[PDB]
């Protein structure tokens, strides 16, 4: 009752959410695997596993509130599922909780057999805290990629994204094929003042996965940045679609939110015409308008 | 503006 559960949801009758869920990750996408998750979820509250993906995949779906309900679940239900623990720490570090987000990286290191024997202003000791132990960590493992993936997300709460960027690119090196990595590359170098960089890093992300809304989003926000904003319009139009998919009365609030992004996009660009269609929410003539579909 | 890790 913590977590808004979408009311038109086609997966509460099924058979099998789950296997269904996880088959979607990869070959439907993110809105729909969220939803096949969500009725696993209202169905067996105590399957750690469903509370995990439906956080995971609403991150990667850019709404790290619900991330945030459902992984806490997750982690009181299992509190040495270190991807839970990995997960919270990104996206508090993206909601600027940040003893949060501190205390879900510590959590995500001595969570582990390898690691368990182990000025920034707003936490200054929880910070001076994880820096050390995940420093410790990287002399035991210098070579855990997911140990230089948490003193990236470390750095980046501290707006340190040169060390943060170096440490995400020894990461993309260990794991090349790792679309959650390439994005916080990119993330780290767009907050960082380097979005042409930024960009290299989300293509890399979105050619591993095609239906990775967040690094949609993320592409939007750097060209934007730039003022490149037919390049952005482009992304937020694959954005707008691909994290719908259905049909979804907080959610109103995140679509909203992304359709009033686009349509000052379109403004700033000069479109009256194109900015009062955007009322309708209908995208399909935004894709024609921006060279997406035929 | 801001990118989301």
């Amino acid at each position: 009752t913590d977590y808004p559960f979408e009311a038109n949801n086609p997966y509460m009758y099924h058979e099998n959410p789950m296997e269904e869920g996880l088959s979607m990750l990869k070959l439907a996408n993110l809105a729909e695997a969220a939803l096949a998750f969500e009725a696993v979820c209202q169905a067996a509250p105590e399957r750690e596993e469903a509370w995990r993906s439906l956080g995971l995949t609403q991150a990667e779906n850019e709404k790290d509130g619900l991330a945030i309900i459902a992984l806490n679940h997750a982690r009181m239900l299992d509190p040495k599922d270190i991807a839970v623990h990995a997960a919270l720490a990104v996206s508090h570090t993206n909601e600027h909780n940040a003893n949060a987000a501190l205390a879900s990286l510590r959590a995500w290191l001595l969570s582990q057999p390898q690691y368990e024997q182990l000025f920034f202003f707003a936490a200054p000791n929880e910070y001076r805290e994880c820096r050390t132990l995940l420093h410790a960590a990287l002399e035991m493992n210098p070579n855990d990629a997911q140990l230089h993936a948490s003193l990236g997300v470390l750095y980046n709460l501290s707006n340190n994204y040169d060390s943060a960027a170096a440490n995400l690119r020894r990461a993309v090196e260990l794991r090349p094929d790792d679309a959650q990595l390439w994005n916080k590359l990119g993330a780290t170098l767009a907050n960082g003042n380097r979005p042409q960089e930024a960009l290299d890093a989300y293509n890399r992300a979105l050619d591993i996965n095609p239906g990775y809304v967040r690094v949609m989003y993320n592409m939007a926000v750097s060209y934007s940045n730039m003022s490149q904003y037919d390049l952005a319009a482009k992304q937020l139009v694959r954005a707008i679609y691909m994290q719908v998919g259905g049909t979804t009365p907080a959610s109103r609030e995140a679509t909203r939110s992304m359709w009033d992004f686009f349509r000052m996009l379109l403004n700033v660009m000069n479109r009256p015409d194109l900015v009062e269609l955007t009322y309708a929410q209908n995208v399909e003539p935004f894709a024609k308008e921006f060279g997406l579909q035929s | 503006e801001l990118a989301k890790l």
